[PDB]
């Protein structure tokens, strides 16, 4: 309860204090766990193949110089005492845009033990890159990572560790992504040499799987009824060659739209997606179904009823064929 | 280290009044994000290594290099390098500043950040999409010319670029190139030049399936009209408006992709090979009417569209490959 | 407001599901969590499970063992106890979890609970 | 009116303030108390699920160590003056983004009193989440929150409460959202513990229903407009199979068109919405209806007047089942 | 001439001022003039209801203790001096988000006087909200304000006046708005109480009057050739089944498209603006001759001429109903 | 090559200086000169009236306080040592967003010489606003402007002028616009009067001629084709009332789509611009297409080879009168 | 510019219904409020409701006894007395307030009022 | 490039209207001012409009009193002076001024003037 006396133990404590020196500088590597409280993950981008991730930063370390006596207390200091203390530079490997929040004061902590123990947390919202497999797309699982790295100190001065093993990422379940769930997440450690040295490394894994409900009512559904209303050609007398014709020139336009407007919102991937094989499909029958009609006119100037058990038959086998491949 | 610091002039560069200071340069490619052709830009994170001796800072009594952080960054003399044709670049400041300082016995000092550029781009798409571009990044000195500051490649560039590991989701990086521009003179005195050149080719694929197969389909339904008889006017009317708008349709949209885009680019002119033939097939059934106002003319475009169509899609295909 | 029921105990000496229905506002309680209070002992924490997404998490003791699982057709999370021990002998609770509410582990932070069923083994 | 009397009093409090130590350090736990004067809510975006709130948000708190005697007044000080005194860390929890205005000076207040009370404002523009239940949409009703939280502080240093009681929150009136309407407020304090400990939580929470105005006129007259067209084709003789064709092509693709312009403007949401099962009921109407001139043209080479009296029969059904089982 | 005299004088000034103590502090309130020189009003947002304005901010006040003799001059110092003079906390309360220019430095002029006047100015680029009534709409007139207030002071420490009278505020001429045209500028002075206090408040207030010409080349005239474009099906003969109804259905058609990308542009209000009822009103007319012909197709299997004497006639009393309300 | 000696006149220079003071503050007004390297002009938007332009600013001026002896040299020094010293409060007056490049330092240059003369230079990315004149649009010339201006220092403190007459200004051939050409630049040097006082203004300015290539291919080309189509009905004959009143339909709905397409790119201004008198010109032509068959197909229950003749006729004269007009 | 009249008052020994009819730039001042002052005492908030959204607000005194509403079609806003009882007996006046103009409670706040009604219990 | 030309002065004892027809680049000049000079005075402002939107302004002796407009069919700009005094003896100029040319009041920021009226009462 003395405040005196603990101003006193703290300005000792920076008295004197280098934070151009790492803890046991020109000695053993200093340990520092890690811990990381997921707040949520607002956007995962395929166009510009990144995430966005909230999280809560942790990092424990044990500095000798601000071990204190005589206080039975963890001093829990402003944030602002950050820029007095030595941190690690621990950045993000594959982060895009990063920042930490500062309403109303920046969103950091300092948090002293007796022993020297310092526990330093931050919360970041991220951008982070992840590369994506698009070719089973939208029926695709993908594995977005987020590296963690020493930028300056090597494997020699520096330590990375999960802090409480398979438990030191948490709030995994708050992630509710629309589009996505989270299968599972894993945390990885390693070391990483570059040519100015070998790095730790700590990586933090999901793996995402694709929800087929937008997809179905969005493309799959529009495809499936164009088809079947090209169907309605065959029951039309040829006679009415404008009505069928038009039916015909209707459905191959119709599914030219919806194909150019689902690869506008997508990378421009040069392989063949699964969508486009189906929305390539799609369109096969419509023009085989105009194809079709201009033959019988040929021929006038039985057909009808034959491709009228073919194109169902064959567009099932189709929608079979494709849905099975895929799931 | 205070001692050092102390008496350290910051404002100077080593050695002030005397030979230049040689200045050794390496990138690490990290990822190349987005190219865009409609702003001629692209953006490039990146580590960007200088060397260079002060020997102001050598010190004795230690042979090992001092680790230092990014805050004892403010207190030295550093290289005023700038991108010449960023358009805007940044720091990495999470969780820190991502800078480093390693200092040597002897002087050396070993100076790394992480930026993250949008470098512009000149872009020509004469041959679009089948085109190659060239971009490059231009590193020099923006205050000090070559009398006070020297640039050059480091050995180790040639090994740790990365280039080789970047994975572009629409181009592919087939060559690459570090040149040394020792002549370059903008305002005042010569300012030698880095200048890092690599080779992007378009990934020819699905992409460019999408632009060019409807606008053949959409051929290939007018030419479904020389099938139908020719009693049929509504029926072969309405085929040919219908295919002549959709393909107007098409080629505003595919140049309103590129809003400032003044220049003929190869797709463009397909699109309007493509309105030829589709035009010309309704002005073909609208002589036949006329002339009934035949039955060989519809025979013989049944043969003569199609091989024309080939022909001059070989003509196209082979001078733009 | 959400109203929590949970059915399925009894007593065995073995494979046991219990089962937990849940009506009301769920949409802001996407997450619930199982707790067992032995006599004299603090609640403790078994295990977790989202609504949506079926995300899931376990403590050491009943990891590899308990299973936990939603359907969101009938809004019941049920909870199989397989391989069952003399020390899994407390009062079964269920509870439900608020958006922001905080971590998983710790039963103040839920606000919903249930009756609760003893089991004895 | 002794201005260096007063600066000699400012002066002597601030000499010796140590800055990273909170009040009564080591001791009972500061009570901080906050109020919000709501500004307006500029936005809420459906597709991002966040909100934009501008508000003038105000922490009062004792600091002994500010107490000065012999000027009865409360000295309202400069803003930069917070720079050298203890503020709570309060931080948003749910927040996105946000910052404090600086134009033309930081929109801040520090205004002291004699017991040491210190009264800390400040006007921020913050963009918090808001998880949206779009199952109803658009006659779906939304609760977003706003969380209040100290960062570093536990229960055992800092305790918050609403200023005031359920008054702590003014200016709800002011919000004038043009898609929603604030049905209700209210005002939540807790205490939420994590791994690191136990922290103060203050809640603020509005209930908005949606305005079904816009979208009467610019989704649901449409498509009814689209489905009484289809209707038409009734009225009209069979021997015209170009006309009637035709009426059930463009009543079919007009549908698509609007159903995928909405889809376009929502979240990838994999559930059904309110408005997309009137959607696919329309289109079933429409899809029928070109379904059965196709059944007369087959059996020509009664059933229209019979066809006249069950789809507006029907299509009445429908709504009245649609409206009443979503109001 | 005597740099050296005019450095102490100023270092004189500066020795023992405090920043954080107001002017005549604990006594009368100190009086702030402020002129306002616009520069321009870039945007005016409906969808976002606000604009955009650019504008050099003078205060103008007297600090005794800044009051120089000797040198018979206006003292014009850098920019960079403001830190250490106190300064008038002044905010826009109603700016959504602003900044003062940087380049080639801050864009902030101090101007001492013999008198210890102050000149402070400032080159300010704000987006201030702004609530538009848009009944009326494309008609309508808006009158969108820029209130200034004091953050900290309350009424007993400083009061604002326009300096000037009426002339306070300059440059309206200079506003150049494609869409909109400056009808009047008016000034308010008046005191605003809250819960803290009694506050200052400086209003200014411009009445925006919209420009008709855009919205009849895009809107206005497309809208009345289509409905002209269907009164030409009552002259094509009634067995040219196909050309009427398709003449029917593409009005028809259209009219819907540009009422939807009408909206589009617009915040999703829930009441009806004239260009809505315009739009309906003519959907009205398209959708009735569409109807025509089918009644006319139903009895055949005069009616024509006399829908040709009915429909222009309604259409332009319609037209002069609308035009005499809304004008 | 002494590097203390050229130390210890740097702090010499340094010790006693005021940046707060311009040099021969109290005497006669310090010249200021300036010039500009263009870089690169990236954007020119007409929606916003305002381009983006990247150059190296550079300024010339003598400070007797800085000048040393002894040093047959030019002190290039670290551009840190700016802070420390007077520079110009240069600002560009119709500026709307600017910035100083800051990668991997701060783009900017101090360069001192022995008689005090100093080199400021700083490479600046602006967008400055820029009026354009769309009546002739897209055959439209603009000309715009950088105003330079100096903030607080009047013409009794300061003094501008183009360093080099008209060659001050280099690098407009780097200019590469796809849409634009750089027809002329010039140098206007003059003084501008406020409230305030008199201040020296220096103008450079560009008269850019747009380039027509884009708009032939975009806009008037498909115009053109469309309005050919409309001719097709011509040679078909009367008794295919579907063909023709299809041909008319769809020919004046893709009129109405391209215009209404074009209209969206630009600014809502509410005059004419001469692409939309073509665009309203194409229209009649198809409408009145339309209407002859109307009046052709009345008659009926000689015309169209009369046709034949006056529509391509009165197209070309149509089109003849409108390119000589606007070339 | 707004005019403001207001009606339904009288002498009551119950229930009463105040109304209060608006006209002019009502955009301009969404908010309206209901004030009542009585003899010798300062004017005293009683409830304020904005014309769109129907948000209100009430004093202590008056809470859960006076109810306030408005409709648009009419430009009326009307406050319904109930339960009243003796210390309701004051001058009740009808005024509005500007968007910006600061807190409801504060009648300084307001720039337009009506003629005030006399009620007496 | 402008040029301007007035006329409509002449010598009266009543309402007087003047006109200045402007041709040229009148796009880069949107703003039209009036100014009078009396014999051995300075240059007086008397009033500006702009070319679009009519935004006008005028001096304080001649408030009230004179009134200008523009037609842009014509690019005239008309000051039409009523009430006259033996005050508003001075020859009559027509000016423009640049989009960034600084404040209206003030002769030297104009460019191109006219020949200039003299008018006598
Ligand atoms: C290094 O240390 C030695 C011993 O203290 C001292 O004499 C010498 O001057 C120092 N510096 C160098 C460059 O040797
Ligand atoms: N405000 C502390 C949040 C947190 C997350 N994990 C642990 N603590
Ligand atoms: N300018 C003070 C605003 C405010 C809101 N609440 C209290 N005061
Ligand atoms: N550069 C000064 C601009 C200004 C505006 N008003 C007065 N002066």
């Amino acid at each position: 309860g003395n405040m005196s006396f603990v101003k006193e133990t703290v300005d000792k404590l920076l008295k004197g204090y280098d934070i151009r020196l790492r803890p046991d500088f020109g000695g053993p590597p200093v340990c520092v766990g890690m811990n990381i409280d997921i707040a949520s993950i607002d956007m995962v981008s395929e166009v510009n193949m990144d995430y966005t991730l909230t999280m809560y930063f942790q990092q424990y370390w044990r500095d000798k110089r601000l071990a204190y006596s005589g206080i039975p207390l963890n001093l829990t200091l402003d944030n602002r005492v950050a820029d007095q203390l030595w941190v690690p530079d621990t950045y993000f490997l594959n982060d895009k845009k990063s920042f930490v929040h500062g309403v109303t004061v920046k969103n950091r902590m300092i948090r002293l033990h007796p022993d020297g123990t310092v526990l330093y947390g931050l919360r970041i919202t991220t951008t982070a890159a992840c590369m994506m497999d698009l070719r089973r797309y939208p029926l695709d699982e993908q594995n977005c990572t987020l590296e963690i790295e020493s930028y300056g100190y090597t494997t020699d001065d520096i330590e990375f560790y999960w802090r409480g093993g398979d438990k030191a990422v948490t709030g995994v379940e708050r992630i509710e992504l629309p589009q996505f769930s989270i299968v599972e997440h894993r945390l990885v450690s390693r070391n990483v040499v570059f040519a100015t040295g070998a790095y730790p490394r700590l990586s933090l894994s999901f793996r995402l799987k694709r929800n087929i409900g937008y997809f179905i009512l969005q493309t799959y559904m529009p495809s499936i009824l164009i088809t079947i209303l090209s169907w309605v050609s065959f029951w039309i007398n040829y006679d009415a060659s404008a009505a069928r014709v038009a039916l015909g020139i209707t459905t191959v336009l119709t599914m030219t739209t919806i194909n150019t407007h689902l690869r506008e919102t997508l990378p421009k991937i040069p392989y063949v997606k699964a969508i486009d094989m189906y929305l390539m499909g799609c369109f096969v029958f419509v023009f085989l179904a105009l194809l079709e009609y201009a033959f019988v006119n040929y021929i006038f100037f039985a057909i009808d009823r034959w491709s009228r058990i073919v194109f169902p038959f064959t567009f099932s086998l189709f929608n079979l064929v494709y849905w099975l491949y895929y799931v | 280290l205070d001692g050092l610091i102390a008496g350290y002039a910051r404002n100077f560069r080593p050695g002030i009044g005397g030979p230049p200071v040689n200045v050794a340069l390496a990138l690490e490619v990290a990822s190349i994000d987005h190219i865009s052709e409609a702003n001629m830009e692209y953006t490039m994170t990146v580590f960007l290594h200088q060397s260079w001796r002060d020997s102001r800072l050598s010190y004795n009594h230690t042979n090992e290099t001092l680790g230092l952080d990014s805050r004892f960054v403010d207190k030295l003399w550093l290289p005023d390098t700038f991108i010449v044709n960023a358009k805007s670049a940044w720091f990495h400041d999470v969780t820190v500043e991502n800078k480093l300082i390693r200092l040597q016995p002897d002087g050396v000092i070993l100076y790394s950040i992480r930026i993250t550029s949008t470098v512009a781009c000149d872009m020509d798409l004469a041959k679009y999409p089948m085109d190659e571009q060239e971009c490059m990044l231009d590193l020099e000195s923006y205050g000090y010319s070559s009398e006070d500051i020297v640039y050059y490649w480091s050995e180790s560039q040639e090994h740790i670029h990365g280039l080789d590991k970047l994975q572009l989701a629409q181009f592919t990086i087939t060559s690459y190139r570090f040149t040394t521009e020792l002549m370059n003179f903008k305002s005042a005195g010569q300012f030698p030049r880095l200048s890092l050149h690599f080779h992007l080719r378009r990934n020819r694929g699905v992409y460019i399936i999408q632009s060019y197969m409807p606008s053949v389909l959409l051929v290939a339904m007018s030419w479904v009209s020389f099938w139908i008889s020719q009693a049929a006017v509504p029926a072969r009317v309405s085929l040919g408006i219908t295919t002549v708008l959709t393909m107007t349709t098409l080629m505003v949209s595919a140049r309103s992709s590129l809003p400032r885009a003044s220049a003929i680019k190869a797709l463009d002119v397909y699109f309007w090979i493509c309105y030829v033939f589709v035009f010309a097939a309704l002005v073909e059934y609208a002589f036949a009417h006329f002339n009934a106002d035949a039955d060989t003319i519809d025979i013989y475009a049944r043969a003569v569209f199609p091989a024309a169509f080939a022909a001059v899609n070989v003509i196209y295909w082979a001078a733009y490959a | 407001q959400v109203q929590l029921v949970e059915s399925g105990g009894g007593l065995v000496q073995g494979s046991l599901r219990l089962s937990c229905a849940a009506s009301g506002h769920t949409f802001n309680y996407p997450i619930m969590g199982w707790f067992r209070q032995a006599p004299g002992k603090e609640r403790e924490f078994v295990g977790a499970i989202s609504w949506s997404g079926g995300s899931t998490s376990y403590a050491d003791s009943v990891k590899d063992r308990f299973t936990i699982s939603r359907d969101n057709a009938k809004n019941t999370v049920y909870l199989e106890m397989n391989n069952l021990k003399p020390e899994d002998t407390a009062v079964y609770y269920c509870a439900a979890k608020g958006r922001y509410s905080g971590g998983l582990y710790y039963p103040t932070n839920y606000d919903y609970w249930g009756q609760g069923t003893q089991v004895t083994v």
